[PDB]
């Protein structure tokens, strides 16, 4: 699978955070659901009883 | 006594309120009725 | 004092300013004789009421002040009250002929019979109704006829 | 409605307009389809929107 | 100390703007750019008036 | 009553848009006036008179 | 022997006429001569369109 594909690489900018030598990319998805129709699946309706 | 000679002056573009504005001089507002801008947008 | 500025809460399109620009030197009634006035009390539309009395409209109109319509420029009206004595010009839409020699009076308008009901200004519900300018013998004739009635 | 300001303001074409009857006789007897007659100097051409 | 626009936005109508203004009572600003981009076929302007 | 054929046909300057809320909410709740909200593709822009 | 026109005289739409056709639903024939004679101040066109 890793032998299959992923040949070249390109640099691009984003933002990361460092937590216990683990760097993880922070991301938000407002630009993919800005003026769209479907609801953002991170916005959720939880329900207690 | 003497005259109230201590008067001073203020300008528009010296004020920072022009940062909220886009000042445009155009000598025919009296011949102008409305000013419209119409926007077209497709949705993703 | 003399030049009276009115306004509009609604925008005028090109049709509205087009039918306003043929209303220059028309006499309109103003009840207040104030300076910064508003367009809902302009004209007789706030005072017109069918099945209320023509004589009431007649008395309030002869009690109302009169002014001349000149120079709209877009959301502005520039009413000017005519001074007493000086020559002015008038433009009537009341379907009645005139004469170089007679005098005039101002009466609440009647229906002529074609029933147009469009005095070339309407803003939503609000409309403009113009007082008829009537030559003196017809004015005293309609006055005496409503008195006999 | 035909804006007669557009006629009173635009440069026209010089024509020796010759017709047999009088102008007012052709006018009031309605040979044409739309007229616009002012007997003074109408200032309605001067204001543009 | 920041920069500031030193004078007003001097904006003026084209001659064909004046002709459309007297004829059809309307103004379409930067008329020549509209006409040239229409004849060329490029449907996106660089800037507005 | 505005000429929407003149909007769809004429070349238009592109922008990065920013509505505060979602744009269909702004259309359905009238932040502006004369909102042409046709779905699909209406070919009524084609015929010119 | 009389000298007749050998073919029909062609009428062509100006590119400036196209914008008035789309936007204002009207055509002013020979628009550029009107604009030039208006700008020059000449009141009478030397010829008709």
């Amino acid at each position: 699978l890793s032998q299959a594909g992923a040949h070249s690489l390109t640099p691009l900018s984003m933002d990361v955070i460092r937590l216990g030598e683990k760097t993880v990319i922070m991301e938000n998805l407002r630009r993919v659901y800005k003026n769209t129709d479907t609801k953002d699946p991170l916005e959720r309706n939880v329900d207690l009883t | 006594g003497t005259f109230c000679n201590r008067l001073e002056w203020v300008y528009f573009l010296t004020s920072g309120l022009a940062a909220a504005a886009h000042a445009i001089k155009f000598h025919d507002l009296n011949k102008l009725t409305t000013g419209k801008m119409l926007f077209h947008v497709q949705v993703p | 004092e003399a030049n009276i500025f009115c306004t509009f809460d609604h925008k005028l399109s090109i049709a509205d300013v087009g039918k306003l620009t043929k209303l220059v030197a028309a006499v309109v009634p103003i009840p207040q004789r104030l300076h910064l006035i508003k367009h809902y009390q302009l004209g007789l539309h706030q005072f017109v009421d069918h099945t209320r009395g023509y004589v009431r409209l007649r008395g309030l109109l002869r009690n109302m002040t009169l002014t001349l319509m000149r120079r709209v420029e877009g959301n502005q009206i520039l009413l000017h009250v005519p001074t007493h004595g000086l020559l002015y010009t008038v433009l009537n839409t009341g379907p009645v002929t005139w004469e170089k020699g007679d005098a005039l009076c101002v009466l609440p308008p009647l229906f002529h019979g074609p029933l147009a009901r469009e005095n070339l200004l309407t803003l939503g519900q609000w409309e403009l109704v113009l007082p008829w300018i009537v030559p003196m013998p017809l004015a005293l004739e309609i006055n005496q006829r409503l008195l006999i009635m | 409605m035909e804006n007669w300001s557009a006629l009173e303001l635009l440069p026209k074409v010089g024509i020796p307009t010759d017709f047999l009857t009088h102008v007012k006789t052709s006018a009031g007897e309605e040979m044409f389809e739309a007229l616009r007659i002012y007997y003074g100097d109408d200032p309605e051409r001067y204001n543009i929107h | 100390t920041v920069s500031a626009p030193a004078t007003y936005g001097n904006f003026v109508l084209s001659p064909e703007n004046a002709v459309t203004a007297i004829s059809y009572h309307s103004i379409l600003a930067d008329f020549n750019s509209y006409k040239a981009h229409l004849t060329s076929g490029q449907p996106h302007l660089p800037n507005d008036s």
